[PDB]
């Protein structure tokens, strides 16, 4: 959980193509990157999750 | 074509994701803060319990 | 007969200081674990800020020039673990198993 | 480990560097109106006299 | 009360190699220009290095200094004619000055010191503070065995609660001019021709040992002796900048040959591996016993004039001595000279007695320590007392630095 700092996909080329989502919460403690699944794309869209909004991720 | 290229683009991921790691590593060994906050410096008594 | 040469005779209104025997003596701003008097305006201790609610480690609280409040900060080599710290594998349960003792002195803001 | 660090100058060249305080930290922006809702208060090189 | 009051005064520190000067309240000085001067037969004075490394007829290089004392006041009214016009850039009415001096400066030059900084420079006011006192300031120590080792002299001088114990100070003539005279032995012996960069044309890359490929500048004009030994000295600081290094014990052919060589390049292209002989010659500041010099000579180790300028206070103020030994001066900055030091002080003091060597291992806080404490007494605001001013000097005369500076 943290607010969201950055949304930016990992473009690539296929072996556009995405291999990653890079999300970066922010906390009061400080800051972390995560390499999410690229599926998450349709989640974030669909909870229109933008920069500066407060989110929580399950591991599961 | 597809197997040799699913592999050649896993090392290359591995690299970049080294990569990656390493300049997280550099960025950290740079200081981390060096500024707080005029609340934190006198409006507030510093306490232990 | 034997301290006879160097004996202590105490004198009528007279006072004296006992010698360091137990550990070598050493300045006040060094630890009392070595030797020094640990005046408490230069001890370093755990302390946690507002911006960011992370604790930066060992701090000391140190006026400056200007009259600007400025907190000196010591290197140890468990920072990342005091970064970790708040709210009260193996160094980490020794670390909280210390602190939830209390045996460290970990300070925190609050309003006057 | 130590429970506490004692030291006059700083404890170690490895020291982390003193936090400073400071306003606009989070940005001039936020503290856009505080700064302009004041004025200064006028500072002078004058001689002063010293009865020591 | 508060904060120490900065009250615009300078800080002055004109040491035989370097003059050091700034504005009180900075933690660094702003200028520090080669104490070596040229004069040309007042006499035409160069002072800076822009003036000093440019060849000149009929120039001779001295210095206003003389066994850590000011001996020709010209030249010194002249630098510090220098330091106010060129870097200050303020008039001298202006500001209050601080400035060092040696430990063993006399009565006499103290006295004519304070008489030119008044009569002269029309200063608002004046103060004369030891070196050891600054330097012990500098770290933030009252007390403490300052051991200075600069151009002139080593010298270790004992400081009790911001007052040089005069009685305890112990000089050694050991210091940057002896390692620049055994370089220029080295050098002689290996039969290496110095020759200065203001001689060099262009030079072209040679294997080592080789003949040097250079060609001399053109139209040259004549220099005096005096000027091309200050531009040899200068060379031969560079090389023991920069190649010189201290045993990390006491020195063993067998062990020095073992380590790695260095390689240096001198001016002129001429380039070789100085092997253990680079060892060699920091030794004679520790052991100069071993010296070609002189072997039955009279002269102490750094590590041994240490001990003896301790040996010779109270013993209630040894333990604060070896407790806060503070080592400054240029020539402290070779390498491994402060855990050389360490070692054997550690090997001689008593066990009863801690020793603790302040870690200022660079080259700012070891050549510039006088200056530093300089500007933090100066900033002080408790110190606004200690000032001479103007009118103490009228009445109490030239004679009043004797009982206002201690
Ligand atoms: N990094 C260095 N390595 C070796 N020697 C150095 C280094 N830096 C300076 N020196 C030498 O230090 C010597 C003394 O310089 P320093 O600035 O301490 O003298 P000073 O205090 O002005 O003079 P003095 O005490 O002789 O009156 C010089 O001869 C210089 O060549
Ligand atoms: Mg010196």
């Amino acid at each position: 959980e943290g607010e969201v700092t950055e949304l930016t996909p990992c473009e690539t080329e296929n072996p556009k193509t995405i291999s990653h989502v890079i999300i970066g919460l922010k906390t009061a403690k400080g800051t972390k990157q995560l390499k999410l699944d690229p599926s998450i794309f349709e989640s974030l869209q669909k909870e229109r999750v933008e920069a500066g909004d407060v989110i929580y991720i399950e591991a599961n | 074509a597809v197997m040799t290229a699913v592999r050649a683009w896993e090392f290359w991921n591995l690299k970049t994701l080294q990569e990656r790691e390493a300049r997280l590593r550099l960025e950290q060994e740079e200081a981390e803060l060096l500024t707080y906050t005029r609340e934190d410096a006198y409006s507030m008594e510093y306490v232990y319990e | 007969d034997p301290d006879g040469p160097f004996a202590f005779r105490r004198k009528a209104g007279c006072q004296y200081y006992a010698p360091h025997l137990d550990q070598t003596g050493n300045w006040p701003w060094t630890s009392p674990k070595d030797g020094g008097l640990g005046d408490v305006r230069y001890r370093y201790c755990l302390t946690t800020l507002t911006v960011p609610q992370r604790c930066i480690g060992f701090a000391r609280r140190r006026v400056g020039r200007g009259g600007r409040v400025l907190l000196d900060r010591a290197h140890s080599d468990y920072d990342s673990v005091f970064h970790h710290l708040d709210l009260e594998s193996k160094d980490l349960s020794q670390i909280l198993v210390n602190i939830k003792s209390c045996r460290w002195r970990h300070f925190r803001p609050r309003t006057p | 480990m130590h429970r506490e660090v004692y030291a006059l100058l700083y404890s170690d060249k490895k020291d982390a560097p003193p936090l400073l305080p400071s306003d606009t930290g989070q940005g001039y922006r936020t503290v856009k109106a505080k700064l302009g809702s004041k004025k200064v208060r006028p500072w002078k090189w004058m001689p002063f006299t010293n009865p020591a | 009360v508060y904060g120490g009051d900065e009250v615009g005064a300078l800080v002055f520190d004109i040491g035989s190699y370097t003059v050091r000067a700034g504005y009180a309240g900075e933690d660094c000085p702003k200028v520090d220009f080669p104490t070596a001067i040229g004069m040309v037969v007042g006499p035409t004075y160069y002072i800076d290095t822009n003036a000093l490394r440019v060849p000149r007829e009929n120039m001779e290089a001295i210095s206003p200094l003389k066994n850590g004392m000011v001996e020709d006041w010209d030249s010194f009214q002249a630098i510090l004619d220098h330091t106010y016009k060129m870097h200050v850039k303020s008039e001298a009415s202006l500001h209050p000055v601080l400035m060092s001096e040696a430990p063993w400066n006399t009565r006499a030059k103290r006295e004519k010191l304070t008489e030119l900084m008044f009569e002269h420079y029309n200063i608002p006011a004046f103060f004369l503070c030891k070196t050891a006192v600054l330097t012990a300031f500098a770290n933030g120590r009252s007390t403490g065995l300052i051991l200075d080792s600069g151009a002139t002299h080593t010298t270790a001088i004992p400081v009790h609660d911001g007052y040089v114990l005069q009685q305890g100070i112990v000089k050694s003539p050991l210091a940057g001019d002896f390692i620049t005279m055994q370089c220029r032995e080295l050098f002689q012996e290996m039969n290496i021709e110095l020759v200065p960069p203001y001689m060099i044309a262009s030079k072209e890359a040679v294997r080592e040992g080789s003949p040097a490929n250079w060609k001399r500048k053109e139209k040259l004009p004549q220099v005096t002796r005096s000027w091309h030994n200050y531009m040899c000295n200068c060379v031969i600081q560079d090389f023991q900048a920069s190649v010189l290094q201290v045993s990390d014990s006491t020195y063993d052919e067998q062990v020095a040959a073992q380590m790695p060589t260095v390689h240096y390049e001198f001016p002129n292209g001429y380039n070789c591996d100085f092997g253990a002989e680079r060892l060699k010659i920091p030794e004679g500041l520790f052991d100069p016993s071993n010296v070609k010099g002189l072997s039955g000579n009279t002269m102490l180790g750094v590590s041994h004039v240490v001990t003896t300028s301790v040996g010779m206070c109270d013993i209630d103020i040894r333990p604060g001595l070896y407790g806060s030994v503070i080592v400054a001066g240029g020539n402290t900055l070779i390498q491994s000279f402060t855990d050389r030091l360490n070692r054997e002080l550690s090997q001689k003091t008593p066990p009863s007695m801690r020793l603790k060597l302040i870690a200022n291992n660079t080259t700012v806080e070891r050549r510039f320590s006088s200056w530093i404490g300089g500007s933090i007494l100066a900033s002080l605001g408790t110190f606004q007392q200690m000032w001479i001013s103007k009118q103490e000097y009228e009445e109490g005369g030239k004679q009043c630095v004797e009982r206002k500076c201690p």
